[PDB]
C-alpha cells in the first residue's frame, strides 16, 4: 500500500484504541478493513487471527505491524466476485425463476448460512428492495451489493 | 511585522493561552508561530458572523454587567480584571489561562468570539464531554467501581487525596458515574448564571 | 438459490435453470441421492440428513454465499465501525483533568448563555439564511411525493 | 438435530409453511389420555419461544 | 394604559421608539424568516 | 509574585461606568492568595426581555445617531439639534432636565448607564393583551357596552372626556371592541421622539 493511503489506514487503526497505547481489538481488525477497501470474510479473518472463540475473540489484542500486514495479506486477493458471479449467486431467491427474489427467505439466508447475520445485518441490507408482494429484483440488488 | 497583528493579539493571542500550564506547572503551551493559531483551533468553536442580527447580538443582551471598555469592551484589563468579578480565575501560575480569554480587547468584536471562546476555549465538549463519553460504550456510562480502578491504577497513578475528593465529588447516578454530566456541568440550555 | 456454490466449480455461464443447477450445487457436498426430495418448488429431506447438510453447506458455501455475506458485512461496516473509533488521547486526556480534578468543578465558562436563550430571535441564523432557502425547497419536494 | 418430538415435526411446519405456503396442521391420535391435550401444549410450548 | 394615553403619553425618557430607530437593522431576514419559519415547521412536520 | 495579575485589575473603569458612575460599583475581588477569588460571581441573569430586540439595539446605536457633533459626550446641543434632525424639539429647559437626569457628562457610558438601570415603566403588551383577554368568556371578543360600563363605574374611574378620547380612537367592530388590536394600537414599535 501507498504511505498516502497507509497513513488514512495509520488513522483507522489509532481511532480505535482500549487503553491507549497502540492496540486494537482482533473484533474490530475485518470491519476497519472493510472499510480500507476490502470485504474480508470472517473466515478469511479467523486465518489470519488464529481461530479464536467469541472470549478471546472479544479479548485478544492486535497493535499496528499485526493489523497492517493482516489487512495486506487478505488485500492481495484470490477468488473476489463480480457481477456476472453475483447475479447467479443472487438468482438465489428465484422462488420460481422469476427475476425478482424472496422478501423473507433474503432474510433467512442471512440469518440461516455461514456467517450467520442478526436479523439487524439481513433486515439492513435487503430492506426496500422488494415490491408489493415482496419480490427483490437481484439484477439490481447484486449491483447494490457489489459498489457501495 | 504582523506582530501588530500579534501585538494587537500579544493583547488578543495570548487570548490562548500563553501561562495556561499552572498548578500543572509551566506546560509547552500556545506558540508565538503564526500558523498555530489554528492548533489552538481545536473542537468544541462555534464562531457566528459579523453582521449577525443576533447570535452574536445576545452578548449585548447581557452587555451591560460585564463590560470594561465601554466604547463597548473587556480588555487584559478586563479579564485581568472581569473573570475575578464575573466567571473564574487565575493564580500568576494560572494567570492566562482563563486570563488567556482576554489579555487583550474583547471588543464586541470580539465578544462575539467570547461566547464564541465560551464555546470553545477550555477543551470544550468534543475533548470534555467525549473524554469519557468514547470509553463508553453507547446510550451510556461508565462504572464506578472501574472508574475508581482508573485514576489511581491507570498512567500518571494519583494518590488517595486526589480519589476521596473526587469521590465525594463525583457525580454517581446509579453505579456509576455520569460522565457527560460531570463534563458538561459547564454547557447546556437553561442557565445564565455565570461564565460569561 | 441457495446451495448454488457449494459447487461454484460447477454452474458457469451467466444463468442457468433452477431445479438442475440445485442437482449440481447439492451433489458437490455429497448429498446423498435417496435423502433430499425435489417437486417443483419444494425441497424434501429425511431425518439427520437436511440439516447437517444445510449445516455442512454452511461449511462448503464459504465460497460465494459466505462471500456474499461477507459483501453485505463490507458495505454495511462502511457504514457501522464507529463505537472505538475514538477515546485514545480522550482518555489522556481525562488524566491531564484529573490531575487538575481539584481545579475541574471550578469552572470559569459554565452556564451565562442560556437562560435569557428562550426569549431571543436571530439565533443560528446566518448559518441558517443561506442554507434555510436550500431547506425550503427540499422540504416542499419531499413533502410532495410522499 | 432437531429429531421425532411433536417439536421436529412443528419446525418442519414452521419452516416449510412460510417456504411453500401451503398450510398446516398437527393432530393426535388415539384413546383416552394419549396426550393429545399434551402433544398439543408443547406445539405451544414450541412456537412461544 | 387607558389613562396613560389620556395622560401617561408625556414624558422626556419613555416615547423614543421609531422615526430613526427602524434604521438600526437585526431585523431584515426575521421578516422573511418569522413567516419563512412557520412555513418551516409546516413545510417539516407534514412530511415527517 | 502571584500580584502581577492584581495590578491590573483596575483599568476596567478607565473606560466603562466608573468615571462617571462610581454608582455602578466597581466590586472589590482578588484576595492575594489567588485560589482565593473562585467566590465572586454574578449569580442568575434572567427576566422578561431586557435588552429587548426591537429597542435597545437602537438606543445604544442612537448614540451613533445621538452623538451629533461626533464628540463623544452628549451635550444639551446634541439632544436639540439631534431632535430636530427628526423633528420635535423639547425646549432647553425640557433638555435641561431630561439631561440632569444625569449628573452632567451625558457620554457613551453615562447614556447607558441611565438607560438600563431604568427597567421600570408601563406594563408589557402580553400583559396588555391579557387586560380585556382575561375578560372574555370564551375564545371570542367584548362587548362594547361591557367596556363603556367598566372604564366609567368600575375601580378606578374615567372623566367622560377621558373615556370619549379613548372612544374616538377605540376599533368598534360588530358592536364589539375587539381589543387584541387597541392594544397593539396604544404600544408596539411606538412613537420618536420622547427620550433620550
Amino acid at each position: 500500500f501507498s504511505e498516502e493511503q497507509t497513513a488514512e489506514f495509520k488513522e483507522a487503526f489509532q481511532l480505535f484504541d482500549r487503553t491507549g497505547d497502540g492496540k486494537i481489538l482482533y473484533s474490530q481488525c475485518g470491519d476497519v478493513m472493510r472499510a480500507l477497501g476490502q470485504n474480508p470474510t470472517n473466515a478469511e479473518v479467523m486465518k489470519v487471527l488464529g481461530n479464536p472463540k467469541s472470549d478471546e475473540m472479544n479479548l485478544k489484542t492486535l497493535k499496528f505491524e499485526q493489523f497492517l500486514p493482516m489487512m495486506q495479506t487478505i488485500a492481495k486477493n484470490k477468488d473476489q466476485g463480480c457481477f456476472e458471479d453475483y447475479v447467479e449467486g443472487l438468482r438465489v431467491f428465484d422462488k420460481e425463476g422469476n427475476g425478482t427474489v424472496m422478501g423473507a427467505e433474503i432474510r433467512h439466508v442471512l440469518v440461516t448460512l455461514g456467517e450467520k447475520m442478526t436479523e439487524e445485518e439481513v433486515e439492513q441490507l435487503v430492506a426496500g428492495h422488494e415490491d408489493s408482494n415482496g419480490c427483490i429484483n437481484y439484477e439490481e440488488l447484486v449491483r447494490m451489493v457489489l459498489s457501495g | 511585522m504582523g506582530d501588530d497583528e500579534k501585538k494587537e493579539k500579544k493583547k488578543k493571542s495570548k487570548k490562548k493561552a500563553e501561562e495556561e500550564g499552572g498548578d500543572a506547572p509551566a506546560a509547552p503551551p500556545a506558540p508565538k508561530p503564526p500558523s498555530q493559531k489554528r492548533r489552538a483551533q481545536r473542537s468544541g468553536s462555534n464562531v457566528f458572523a459579523m453582521f449577525t442580527q443576533h447570535q452574536v447580538q445576545e452578548f449585548k443582551e447581557a452587555f451591560q454587567l460585564i463590560d470594561q471598555d465601554k466604547d463597548g469592551f473587556i480588555s487584559k484589563n478586563d479579564i485581568r480584571a472581569t473573570f475575578d468579578s464575573l466567571g473564574r480565575l487565575c493564580t500568576e501560575q494560572e494567570l492566562d489561562s482563563m486570563v488567556a480569554e482576554a489579555p487583550g480587547p474583547i471588543n464586541f468584536t470580539m465578544f462575539l468570539t467570547i461566547f464564541g471562546d465560551r464555546i470553545a476555549g477550555t477543551d470544550e465538549e468534543d475533548v470534555i464531554v467525549n473524554a469519557f463519553n468514547l470509553f463508553d460504550e453507547g446510550d451510556g456510562k461508565c462504572k464506578e467501581e472501574t472508574l475508581k480502578r482508573s485514576l489511581t491504577t491507570w498512567g500518571e497513578k494519583f494518590s488517595q487525596d486526589e480519589v476521596d475528593q473526587a469521590l465525594s465529588e463525583a457525580p454517581i447516578d446509579g453505579n456509576g458515574l455520569i460522565d457527560i454530566k460531570k463534563f458538561a456541568q459547564i454547557l447546556t440550555k437553561g442557565a445564565k448564571e455565570e461564565g460569561a | 438459490q441457495r446451495y448454488e456454490i457449494l459447487a461454484a466449480n460447477a454452474i458457469p455461464k451467466g444463468f442457468m435453470d433452477g431445479k438442475q443447477a440445485c442437482i449440481l450445487m447439492i451433489k458437490a457436498l455429497e448429498l446423498d441421492p435417496n435423502l433430499y426430495r425435489i417437486g417443483q418448488s419444494k425441497i424434501f429431506f429425511r431425518t439427520g440428513v437436511l440439516a447437517h447438510l444445510e449445516e455442512e453447506r454452511d461449511l462448503k458455501i464459504t465460497d460465494v454465499i459466505i462471500a456474499f455475506q461477507a459483501q453485505c458485512r463490507g458495505y454495511l461496516a462502511r457504514k457501522a465501525f464507529a463505537k472505538r473509533q475514538q477515546q485514545l488521547t480522550a482518555m489522556k486526556v481525562i488524566q491531564r483533568n484529573c490531575a487538575a480534578y481539584l481545579k475541574l468543578r471550578n469552572w470559569q465558562w459554565w452556564r451565562l448563555f442560556t437562560k435569557v436563550k428562550p426569549l431571543l430571535q436571530s439565533a443560528e441564523r446566518e448559518k441558517e439564511m443561506a442554507s434555510m432557502k436550500e431547506e425550503f425547497t427540499r422540504l416542499k419536494e419531499a413533502l410532495e411525493k410522499s | 438435530e432437531m429429531p421425532p418430538h411433536i417439536y421436529a415435526i412443528a419446525d418442519t411446519a414452521y419452516r416449510s409453511m412460510l417456504q411453500d405456503r401451503e398450510d398446516q396442521s398437527i393432530l393426535c391420535t388415539g384413546e383416552s389420555g394419549a396426550g393429545k391435550t399434551e402433544n398439543t401444549k408443547k406445539v405451544i410450548q414450541y412456537l412461544a419461544v | 394604559n387607558c389613562a396613560a394615553y389620556l395622560k401617561l403619553r408625556n414624558w422626556q425618557w419613555w416615547r423614543l421608539f421609531t422615526k430613526v430607530k427602524p434604521l438600526l437593522q437585526s431585523a431584515e431576514r426575521e421578516k422573511e424568516m418569522a413567516s419563512m419559519k412557520e412555513e418551516f415547521t409546516r413545510l417539516k412536520e407534514a412530511l415527517e
